[PDB]
């Protein structure tokens, strides 16, 4: 009784902290995208604008790590209430220790304020001529910031009604259904598989094309892959497994992203073509009407084919009585074609009769 | 007569249709064979089919009769069955006869059909039967 | 007490489990709900599971009863149910009392088990029951 | 009663206007293809022939927009009759306003008479050397004219018997089937999926290969992708997802069309191989005969395998009685092979027995 | 009765002529392969060896056209016996006229003796530099000679027992099965789909790789695609839809063959992976044993998991009685892990119970 | 009785020799990888280190061939016990002779100590410029040493409980299940298909990428494909069938490995996407709960849609009584949208009712 | 009246719905047609739906009856059917009359509903029936 | 005798085949185990197969009998079962005795078969039985 009030109060606290972790997680990503794009041409890494925006990212990282710590503290309190424990140490299992530190490590990677540079040497594409540049270290930290998109999966899980409803929990309990993040994803692939596979593809299309562009701008002076629409074409053709054309990443960051694009592009392509294949198939009710209408059409076609069989049969006989040779043979040839066409419509009608009886 | 290999193969097919080896294809054996083929034939339909080739009318199928059935069915398309099925699908009432009004109806999917009917009723009973249908077919 | 929103949610769940609206979950309603979930529960096990939360023993589930069941069930893993299932696994004979012989048998998959049995026999009846098992578990 | 006469009269008016919108829609496309091809070498954009043919396109656009307006006016009258309304304003919903304007916008894009030019700068393929040309603006308007092919989907929908038959409407009503453009497409994929996927593929093969050629002729002086058979090979290999080879679009128009080719080429390829897979499968009746014949073959093979088991067994025993060693061992080795071959034919026969019992 | 003797006599005449048409059809192909390969380096097109081998091809074409005419004459006699006709003219339908002429046209294309040459101009790959050569016209006629491989489909059809057995014809008649070339192919894809898809792939692998090599030797002075192992790699990677690499055909013959390779390589790849997927699936009998064994394993695992639940429960209680804190908490943490692991093995066991009940 | 003791004693001898053949088989491979990598830069083929490590490989080849001979000798004794024979010659069938020699031939290929060299001439990629080098013959023998990985399949087969349990053998006997290497692989693809297809892919990813690197280092002075991360990218993109980019093998060894990568990459890709598709599908119990919850949601949505139907109906009537025109028409338009939305929720609810009844 | 082509099409549809050709659609024929569509209609609901268009109450559908049904049905959306289904969704008790408290209950998913009820009670019987609902809808 | 490990494995297999633990595999237990494997064995064939290894003929399988069955069964191929199945294939009449004419018929898929029959008839009863077949096979 009192556990229900505490559990539902911690559910709303965890849900509220997940939203705030998403607000600051995506704010840091948005500012990182702006800062990376602007610091290329608009200003430099040593400008006061670079320090100001990178301090905004760092401040949002401190807040995000604060909300991750507090959210995992609510998971400890929820664990103690769920399992009846009263000591927080009991909840601190090796699996939980690893994942709390893993989320902190993922969310603590950001472009630390201050200009630090490292020597980037990459082998150019289609020419194999090495090119070296003094790229900033903040590109090694801007790209991993996209790992914060896992907070979207947490917000969706904590906001789904199947995870926070009393009726869903009771009904699922009677069938012993494990309600977790996998179940919500599986149900999302049955309600709206097309929308899930389209908001996923056309969102990481820009995320990956920007990651390739932001990585292949230090090693691209010809505006080939550093172009946004060039990288959007590269990521799309690699997604569809068509190829690379002349657009091959000159860095192992672009090659790596074109590898994750090809991996998720071998699965998402198969799942999309398996969804558009389930939407072009007649339902159980629609197929019954279609086979009902084709039975009427085949019934009429059998009448007209058998009528042709008899019509050409009488033409053969009448011309035979008229002692004709060329005309009688022409209608005899037509009689065999009428009989063959009558057999064809009879066989394809019985193919329908076996089809209606199968279901 | 057929060669030894053909006769041997035809007797092999007869053994397929004759499980008990008595030399005659009874109704029960045909029913079991057709049920082994996934079909669900009724007793009346199977009896109608089994006398479709029964020359002697004894109700069972012997080897020469099976040879006749094969000689009809070994070809890619047999015209006899097609003519019979056309006659059957012409029979809306199922009585085995087609009236002049029925012919007029099946022609809409007047003098020519009248001349055809007058030339088709060889026995002059005022209607067209199956033998008249096959005579007009050939 | 629970808030108005939580009370409304649990009441809508109860009305989902109770079609006739009489305020008590009849075993027939639970059976038809379970059959609506594809499961096929027998009357014996259905009655056994409906009395698992039965405090007053009336044979029906009132709103506080279903509320207690939910308080036990909304959690991801139910420790009490797992303890009960482990107990049901232990008693091979199914009599509801686990004896030392089958305990020693299940320890192989001597002094320690003897001490466990001695410390578990709170009532001194010579055997271990479900209440002793849940007392030892907690 | 009177509604049926009005509905069936507006059905024939809508169907007649759909045909005329297709005649002028495809006439403009045909003239656009001729004008684009001829104005490259035969004449120039300032020639009187260019003005005459582009005035034919513009005139056919005025007629097409007139028939689109009148057809949508018949849809208003049909809506008023269907829903019992007597005022046209009731029918004017936001969804209908958007689609009426969308069709007008789609059908109003055409090569407006008069020579206007814009600077086209594209990065060449496999060399990354920029190439600039003064391409005419009528190529930005000729390509979108292929969006008028949606009128084919309207003509097919309004001409299908399932959409205009009294028997189909009554039967579908009893099963509550929604008769729309999706249902007709789903039924077309069951009657003749191969023909639908072949008239679709081998029609946009030329439409896309001409679009790539017409776009990559301003930026192609080496006759690589501007060639029609070069662009037909490019679109086919991109459709099949093989790659680009040396044929990579030098413009974002060719890259875009090679992207839509790769998208519809990842779906149409999967649907075609799923159709040719349903035509190589034995039907319910054909599989019964095949398993009936394999049962006879396996029955005979068991007799010959068991005969080999007994024949080699007696060879072993007879040679043993003859006190032979090499011959007895050779037939003993043959006996184990006869037994193993007899076990193999027995197992594969029971694999057939379980197969016939499964269905 | 007499029709059966005539039909079975014409069956053996048609079968004998199909074999002889295959002997001379494949003899011409073998000699064409030898003549094409040898006339490149061993001699020239004007040598007496070229005339002698091309006269062997032409002579085998005359014999092949003779056996095609006679075989189609046996089909006329078979048609007259089957349909009861006594005049050959009745059989001469438009479909039969087209196919008799089509087979003659297919089988009459060969390297006519005598040296004739035509100017071949092709755009090289990856450099777009035109290259022109005086290729012989006998390469335009050697490649179409591979269309004679359709005679293999005729020999297989006429030799299959399902097409020439009295038992198969009678059993198929009772189920109204149409015995044709499609039925034999469908049954071949059920008996040995792997062998059919391997004798087909690893035979046109050499046929297509030789066709690409024989076409891309006039326009290949760098030994890139004219190499046999280069063309075998090209045809294989295009079959698998990987790409072209540096191996792109410099002629439209190689591009065309790499297009038919990519077409049949999008279907054969899908059918092979759908066959190796049906051979890694447990049969109905094998799955029953596997689920029977997993039920025994899960039954034992439930005993050991519940034993761990009770063992750690007593460790918690005994350490609690001993007034321990660190040890009691460690075993309390182990108790929750034992309970969670006991729930996991219980859920995956019931996943098996629902699996055995489903079938 | 006595046969059971002998069979189970030879089972443990065969299992022990399979493990030792794997220890020395993989030791030779590990030393071969070290020797090949080190002899490139660390020393030369004529150094004493090359002779010492190649003598370690040769010594491990002698031991491996000894354990292969002894293991096949235990298979002879097991054969004699199983089939009741007492002479070893009976077991020596042609199939067994070929496979004993085949395993010896496979396991006897190794880098024989002593420096022997051969002239390697390969046509470079994307430039077609021949490059020749004096590569050692030990690269022709190091690569085939990876064929010793078949001993892993033997160790897994002999260690599986389904192959060595008395309960599994008895239960499988009642259903006549053939227990062999294929059955264990089929069961591994049902228990953990993802783990089998991941330990297989991410193990031959390094095996093939090292094979390509070790082969394309004699003919790669630009560090393109000889790079390990370059060859890992090449093998991955060829596995996914994306293409080659600029990374095309300059040798037929790399082309061959990129061909086996593309072959197993056309199957493993299809099997992985068919496994991740079976893990995103709701189980029988989970689908029952999901359709139970969607029925409750649709029931509530029908109440709110019908309430909107009645609410807007009264707004139409009340405004009509108020003699309003613009407001009455706006609510009449809303009434048709409410009715259409009520029909949509009714149809999608009955789509659910047919779905629950289908199963 | 309708044109000859429309009359022929509707007569073909009627003959599809009328196997014996007596001019009336017997409820057994409608039931067997519905079963041919995969549906499983009970006699009660089949009789209820067959009298929905029954002007004369004879229990059968004659040609003008089916023609009126088609005139109501050929449209993409049937407003009358949707209004009837909304009314059936409203009346949880299933008595065919929707009461004031029931309207209050369905409005939660006071003066306005009171005015609606007052203006809907044309006959002044103290409740809202189907005819009042269709009058308010139109 | 077998080792302790092997005895334990065979005993757990026997307990798998023997639910009640009485030490004898009742034919009902074998039938329910086979039904758990998806097979549908009739009582006649189940009894026939349960007496194949029944040395003392009590109608049940004790541990030594199941151990002998396992010793005959753990091998990849069972020669005795294959010989028995070949014998069952030979006798189409199903009487358990293969006559000389039957052997002559099965050899076509004269002196040699005569010598085989003469050397196989150890008891001189004029026919070949199962024991003669297994003696000739070995
Ligand atoms: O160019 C092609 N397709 C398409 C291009 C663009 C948009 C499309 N939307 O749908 N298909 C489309 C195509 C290529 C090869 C074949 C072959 F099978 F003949 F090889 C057929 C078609
Ligand atoms: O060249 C090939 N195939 C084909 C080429 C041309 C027309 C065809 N029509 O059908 N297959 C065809 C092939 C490639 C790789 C393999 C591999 F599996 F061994 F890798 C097998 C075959
Ligand atoms: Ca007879
Ligand atoms: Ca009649
Ligand atoms: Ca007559
Ligand atoms: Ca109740
Ligand atoms: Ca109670
Ligand atoms: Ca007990
Ligand atoms: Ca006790
Ligand atoms: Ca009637
Ligand atoms: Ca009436
Ligand atoms: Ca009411
Ligand atoms: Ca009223
Ligand atoms: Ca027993
Ligand atoms: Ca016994
Ligand atoms: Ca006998
Ligand atoms: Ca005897
Ligand atoms: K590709």
């Amino acid at each position: 009784l009192g556990a229900l009030r505490r559990r539902r109060a911690l559910f709303e606290k965890r849900k509220r902290l997940s939203d705030y972790a998403l607000i600051f997680g995506m704010f840091g990503i948005v500012v990182m995208v702006i800062e990376t794009e602007l610091s290329w041409g608009a200003y430099d890494k040593a400008s006061l604008y670079s320090l100001a925006l990178k301090c905004l990212i760092s401040l949002s990282t401190i807040i995000l790590l604060g909300l991750i710590i507090v959210y995992h503290a609510r998971e400890i309190q929820l664990f103690m209430v769920d399992n009846g424990a009263d000591d927080w140490r009991i909840a601190m299992t090796y699996e939980r220790i690893f994942f709390i530190c893993l989320e902190i490590l993922v969310c603590a990677i950001h472009p630390i304020p201050g200009n630090y540079t490292f020597t980037w040497t990459a082998r150019l594409a289609f020419s194999y001529a090495p090119s070296t540049t003094t790229a900033d270290v903040d590109i090694i930290l801007s790209i991993p910031m996209f790992l914060r998109l896992y907070l979207i999966a947490r917000v969706m899980l904590l906001h789904s009604k199947l995870f926070t409803d009393a009726s869903s929990r009771s009904i699922g309990a009677l069938n012993k259904i494990n309600f977790n993040t996998r179940f919500v994803m599986k149900t999302l692939m049955t309600i709206c598989p097309g929308t899930v596979l389209l908001v996923f593809s056309i969102s990481l299309w820009i995320i990956a094309a920007w990651t390739v562009r932001a990585c292949e701008r230090y090693h691209d002076q010809q505006d080939v892959t550093s172009n946004f629409l060039g990288a959007m074409w590269l990521i799309s053709i690699t997604f569809l497994s068509i190829g690379y054309g002349d657009m091959v990443p000159n860095t192992y960051c672009g090659k790596g992203v074109c590898l994750l694009t090809g991996i998720m592009g071998a699965g998402c392509t198969a799942l999309v073509v398996a969804v558009v294949a389930r939407k072009l198939e007649l339902t159980k009710a629609e197929k019954h009407v279609h086979n009902f209408m084709m039975d009427i059409q085949y019934t009429k076609e059998m009448k007209e084919s058998a009528a042709r069989v008899l019509q050409e049969a009488w033409m053969f006989y009448k011309h035979t009585r008229r002692k004709e040779s060329h005309a009688a043979r022409r209608h005899q040839r037509k009689l065999l074609a009428a009989i063959n066409a009558f057999r064809q419509v009879r066989l394809k009608h019985r193919k329908l009769r076996e089809q209606v009886n199968s279901m | 007569q057929l060669t030894e290999e053909q006769i041997a193969e035809f007797k092999e097919a007869f053994s397929l249709f004759d499980k008990d080896g008595d030399g005659t294809i009874t109704t029960k054996e045909l029913g079991t064979v057709m049920r082994s083929l996934g079909q669900n034939p009724t007793e009346a339909e199977l009896q109608d089919m089994i006398n479709e080739v029964d020359a002697d009318g004894n109700g069972t199928i012997d080897f020469p009769e099976f040879l006749t059935m094969m000689a009809r069915k070994m070809k890619d398309t047999d015209s006899e069955e097609e003519i019979r099925e056309a006659f059957r699908v012409f029979d809306k009432d199922g009585n085995g006869y087609i009236s002049a009004a029925e012919l007029r109806h099946v022609m809409t999917n007047d003098e020519e059909v009248d001349e055809m009917i007058r030339e088709a009723d060889i026995d002059g009973d005022g209607q067209v039967n199956y033998e008249e249908f096959v005579q007009m077919m050939t």
